[PDB]
């Protein structure tokens, strides 16, 4: 349910009107798919203007690592500082890609929960006991990498977000922002 | 327009610049009052 | 099967279980059990324990024409449930006969059914559902007592009964209190 | 099994249940039975308790044959529903023998069945269910006393019948009313 | 596959069939089962087609299984309703609900393909309609009411008797195009007009 | 398949599908089942056509089997708010919810076509719903909630107590356009306009 | 069977189990076995294991019937679980004779169903629905000797016990500690 | 079906010419992509006019709760004042979407219905009793925010919201007026 | 995939596929099974291509593996109607129905290319219809006249009596293109035409 | 995802313009029919340029293979053949079914032939059954006959190599016959 301006020119529907003012949106899972969006994105608004500031909004369940890792990198890699505001849930990978704001311009708002998770595999990987070692090393490694990357942004030990991400912690705005995930947790600009 | 015939299994189908009209021109895009200014046509 | 051996030596002592919904493997088992069981004494009760959700109207049927002309008694037991063919064959029992366990419900309704086919093919199915319909109303008349415009308004929709309702109305003649 | 061992139990005392639909694993055991009952007594007779839906004609033909090539007589019993193969077997018991229970319903309907594959393969089922409506209104005509064109112009649809109206129409000969 | 093209002129993203092209000569297409989505789209066409010019007959093909009983009287009501005269043409095909608007079409503008088949017989429940024997009555005075106003449909637009179309839709009764002119159901068996 | 044509309006070579030109000739189309994508369409729709012109008449077709009370009554409540005069148009059937949207329209602007179907029943759970018996109780009395704003809005509609509209609605009560003219859920069976 | 083997040499010692969800099938083999074990001996008790999730109603209000019935004394024994209809038949024991074993948990909870349908039909499924809520309330508080309300308050949601809970609240009478 | 209708070049359908007049529809029920299109929306009729008021028609079974508080936020992040119109129903998360409105802007036609219940989950969540513990603490840290939620927005205690809450309490939009998830019973404006 | 190609026309700019650059040719593809939808979509095409210009030869590439009786009867209605000729040109197969079209093109214009297959079958019931042996003795008249109607389009296509056309099609007499050309289907292998 | 560049239109309408046909998906009748709606249009836009087939696939159907291939030696033009991947089954007849000296493949593209197979049962009496195996006898030659014309080999060579999957190279199937050059890489580094 979308209104869509239809016209041989742009067709302005209102996530059109969020990227013309850099606002690339993650509110799907993180598959590949919207990996590959949100970095084809986050390279366009880097080459419109390298010095604005892209905002991310984040109302995503999480999902896959390495796509994770892929939005990670390229939030990471633009010129352009990453707004990053939480919209409702910025669970599993989304709150990674949370905390992967620019210092000072993460947001969440006030009711936006922030869930962290260790790495989970989908459904059930067979196979020998040595390919089994090489599954599990690598899950592990995509602990210890999602530790350490939340350790960079949050400002706190891995170990430290070892023990809290053992289990699922949700984490609400105002514990988020206790927490490291997000600077400031946007109070409501309504006039009335 | 010459050629315009009955399309289907009713009307029947048999119902350059020689064979030509301002309802062509119009079509073209000449506006009918700039047609009916010129009233030769050679081809 | 010990559930089978139990139902056996039930049967053994004339007590016999329409435990399921009435279809057609049910009913000829119950119709095989009464036909087996007046043919060993005639003039022994069966008791007959009605816990049924209902069923078939033809499968019912030939248990009531098997308790019917059985020679001897079908003494019959609502044991918690007997709705539609089952409070049906509740009331079939003999009368004096026919019991309501002080817990069981007795739901009485007209038949349910589909349509399909062809309009003809239809015309034919209403054609016999009135006629099923009116035979199982003044059947449910006779065996309650009740008047057949009672037994067409009550059926109507889903007309639940406990024991002492089944009683007055009359599918039940005794609420057994031991 | 329990409801194997009433079965048992009245084949013993010879009676068999036609009670599910007639399919080739019903006719054939019911085969059985009358063989193996025609063959321990020869003239003692047969009580067929029919509650069926109907079923196969080649399975119900199966069975027909081995009550007619029986040397004792099948009584049949509409108990409930002797619907299509089930009223064709019911009224094609021995005559004088063939009851319905005063409940029971009996459909007789011309065959179903089902046309497929090439048009030459059509015209040969067509051909033969020509000679199977044929042959099941011939035996209808014979078994009930009713004309072949009763049999026919009435088998068009589903035609219903009661007891009391299959005890007219011919397929049974008694009601049982004890 | 149906060749079409995309004409945008900066003014659209304008379509190109050719059903656009019949439309344009007043013929409307049920080429599909009647249902619901069916129905809607003939009888928005004829609506359309009596404001363009209620004068000019509508031309309506019927290349149609046929489908539900008020799907059918939608597009017989809107075929009977306009004030253009309808010219149905049976295509291939036109059976249970279809040679019911093929019957509806404008006497003397009944038309047929010559192997096209008109296939008519009673209404039918697809599937089982379970309930009570009070709701079933009430779906069998339903189907009784379909079948006697089809016949009575088939009635006024064939001239025959009502109860003749009872005899006669007992069954599956195909017509060819041959002899669904002399039933009533067309008026013409379309004569091919080839030039060789 | 639905054909598009071309208008030549004050622009010309305008591309139309037949439901565009419904709508712009202010004929609101509920040919789909009243659930809430339709409702979202159509309410959607009566305020455009409020607000093209709220002097004018919308014109409501239903072709719908009808579906979802909430969805029902969305599009009621919006068909009663609008400044504009409602039309209802019965094409085909108007059952459950369609038949309540059919008495809705405007007194002396709701028709039907003479072979439409008019079928008013009871609310009914689709499905199961299935819970503990604290919340069946609120399931049940919401379906008599349901039930009784059914029979309240046909009672200002047709005319009739609520009460005989309960016990009409006891089973499906079909009516035909004549039936439906003398029931109240349209005043108009409206005859047909061809000129042959 | 192995299981049917040990459960009638238990039937032979008045030992009866209570093991699934009642449902009609397990409910009419225990109401078998209650009228089975009391035509045997109508003086020694009958021992009812329960490790039941609960189940129907009905068939539960079967077993419970059968359980008063019955001559002699019904010792119901909490094993495991007693959920539901199985807390139900547990607080249906004979009195001084429901016991709880000290880990099984006994969950009381108010009935679960399903409307459906037209509105007319729920209105009456809602009526059976608070007729069938309020016997089961007043007969939990039968039981448990707890006041009504306390008992409808408490099954409004999943109530659990344990051992010693239900032993205060009225379920059992007492706890086997052997 | 939906028809459109060209303006001037551009093909609009009502949904659109609804957006124009800064109507917002809820017209689904809040999941994640709709609660994504509905924020979109909010910040676009922000951005063009944050005096001239947001009006959000509700038609809606509602659904998830990071969805529901995704719209909730936004609605009263915005500098417009919301509307909220109630069309047919406003169930769960929609009757709370209802409910936060601006005061005095809070309307429902006349048989429309609210429905107010507790969050739940949809179907089983498996896991070991850590994670189900954790999973129990977030549907008492959903419900308990709902209900502070509608304690906000209503007027009422949030103990008072969460004894009507306990089963779905089903309101008209006369009984949700005097609840105080709405303002207005919106009488009709027919003409005849 | 399928590259929809941008011509410049008049009206802004106009995308076409390969279908519709070729539909501007007189070229009609049967490339698809013969269902309904395919039949309805040939038929238009034909009388399209029939309205521009009835003289100019169309040409119909059938790559089928045949289908549907009556959508087969309503593209070979439609295929004799048509002023123009119809060039039936054979890629690959034309089974069933297809092979049916393939003979129904004009004489001396029935083309095969070298490795087309050319299957002719008797009409076959797919799936089982079930039904009362009342039901079921239309339905085998039905497929009778089906084959009978088909042989005897057959045997005027191809020069035949039906009763040849009868024993053939008895199984699947699978034709190559030099052996359509001696049975009277096609009128020419179309040889090569690459200028290398 | 396919990123298009209107008015320079997509990769593939790019690649039309400069008349390459692309077969990449399975040879099916709804392939064949694409194929052969290209083959007639780019014949009709100049019969006198060559027209490049890609093949990137696995095969198929045998009649929409023969709809391919006697379209592909209908055209006038001269049908340059590339194989980018894979030409399996099928699609290696259309592989080779180029104009000679216009074959080519990448040199890691497979060519895979085999005999034609029935995919699935057909079921029937044994006189369809005869119909039906004397028809894939008749594919089984017809196809081994169009690979003997087009590789230069006997067609009792080409049976027995088509008796199990004969997977050629690039290289292996330029010495079969298949294709005519093994495409070099024109890297500039
Ligand atoms: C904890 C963060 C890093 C991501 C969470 N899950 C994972 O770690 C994901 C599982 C997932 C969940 C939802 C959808 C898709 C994939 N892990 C992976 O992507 C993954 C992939 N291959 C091997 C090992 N892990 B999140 O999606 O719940
Ligand atoms: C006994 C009557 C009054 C009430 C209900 N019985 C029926 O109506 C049963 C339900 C049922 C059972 C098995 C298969 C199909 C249908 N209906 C019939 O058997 C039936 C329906 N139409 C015509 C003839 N018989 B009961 O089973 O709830
Ligand atoms: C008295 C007559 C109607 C007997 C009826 N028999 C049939 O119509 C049965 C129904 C059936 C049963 C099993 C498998 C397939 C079909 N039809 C046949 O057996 C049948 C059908 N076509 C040709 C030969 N036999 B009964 O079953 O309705
Ligand atoms: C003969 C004419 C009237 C129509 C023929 N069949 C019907 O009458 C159709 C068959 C059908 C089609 C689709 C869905 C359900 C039922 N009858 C109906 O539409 C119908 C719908 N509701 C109740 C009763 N009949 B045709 O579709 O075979
Ligand atoms: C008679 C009028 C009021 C409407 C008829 N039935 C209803 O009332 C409809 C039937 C329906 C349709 C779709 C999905 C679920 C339920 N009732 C409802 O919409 C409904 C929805 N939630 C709770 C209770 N009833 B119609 O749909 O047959
Ligand atoms: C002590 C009380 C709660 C007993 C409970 N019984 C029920 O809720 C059971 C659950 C059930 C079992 C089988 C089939 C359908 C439903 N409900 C009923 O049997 C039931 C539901 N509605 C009306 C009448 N009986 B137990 O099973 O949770
Ligand atoms: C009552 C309001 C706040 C929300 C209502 N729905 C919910 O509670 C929904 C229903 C739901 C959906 C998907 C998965 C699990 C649960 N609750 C949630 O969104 C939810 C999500 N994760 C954990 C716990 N609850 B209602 O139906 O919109
Ligand atoms: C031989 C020619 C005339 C037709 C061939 N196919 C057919 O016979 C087709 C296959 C088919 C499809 C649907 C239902 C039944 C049968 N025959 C029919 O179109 C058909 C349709 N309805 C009834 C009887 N036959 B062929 O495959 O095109
Ligand atoms: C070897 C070459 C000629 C073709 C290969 N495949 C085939 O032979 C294909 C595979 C197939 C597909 C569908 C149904 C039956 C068989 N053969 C046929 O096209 C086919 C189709 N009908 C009858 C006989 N052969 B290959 O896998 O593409």
């Amino acid at each position: 349910i979308l209104p869509s301006f239809i016209e041989g020119v742009k067709e302005s529907n209102p996530y059109n009107k969020l990227f013309e003012e850099r606002i690339i949106f993650l509110g799907v899972q993180v598959d590949d798919a919207s990996a590959n969006d949100i970095m084809a994105q986050l390279l366009v608004l880097e080459s419109l203007d390298p010095d604005r500031d892209i905002t991310m909004y984040i109302n995503s369940p999480g999902g896959g690592f390495t796509s994770l890792m892929a939005i990670y990198d390229t939030m990471q890699y633009v010129r352009a500082d990453i707004q990053t505001v939480c919209l409702g849930q910025a669970a599993s990978a989304a709150a990674v890609l949370l905390a992967a704001g620019t210092p000072g311009k993460r947001m969440a708002l006030p009711n936006a929960r922030v869930l962290i998770h260790q790495p989970s595999l989908s459904g059930v990987i067979q196979g020998q006991f040595s390919d089994l070692e090489i599954q599990a090393a690598e899950i592990e490694r995509m602990r210890t990498l999602m530790e350490t990357t939340l350790a960079r942004h949050t400002g706190k030990d891995a170990g430290v977000i070892r023990k809290d991400t053992d289990r699922d912690k949700i984490l609400t705005a105002e514990e988020a922002k206790d927490y490291g995930i997000i600077d400031t947790v946007l109070e409501y600009r309504k006039l009335s | 327009r010459v050629g315009k015939r009955g399309l289907g299994f009713g009307a029947e189908v048999r119902s350059h610049f020689a064979d030509v009209m301002p309802e062509d021109l119009i079509k073209f895009g000449l506006i009918p009052e700039f047609i009916g200014r010129l009233p030769v046509v050679a081809s | 099967s010990l559930t089978d051996s139990v139902y056996e030596r039930l049967l053994s002592e004339r007590i016999i279980f329409l435990g399921s919904e009435v279809n057609d493997e049910i009913a000829n088992r119950l119709c095989a059990q009464i036909l087996l069981l007046a043919a060993e004494d005639a003039s022994k009760d069966i008791s007959l324990y009605i816990n049924s959700p209902g069923g078939s109207i033809s499968a019912g049927m030939a248990i009531y024409d098997t308790m019917v002309l059985a020679p001897c008694d079908i003494a019959t037991y609502a044991m918690g449930m007997a709705a539609s063919m089952g409070e049906f064959l509740l009331a079939a029992g003999t009368k004096g006969k026919r019991y309501a366990l002080p817990h069981a419900r007795i739901l009485m309704h007209q038949p349910l059914g589909g349509v399909t086919g062809s309009a003809a093919d239809i015309a034919i199915q209403a054609e016999q559902f009135a006629v099923i319909k009116k035979e199982m109303f003044r059947l449910n008349a006779e065996f309650t007592g009740q008047p057949i415009e009672r037994i067409e308004a009550d059926s109507d929709r889903d007309r639940w009964f406990t024991a002492a309702e089944a009683l007055e109305y009359g599918f039940v003649d005794h609420i057994i209190t031991r």
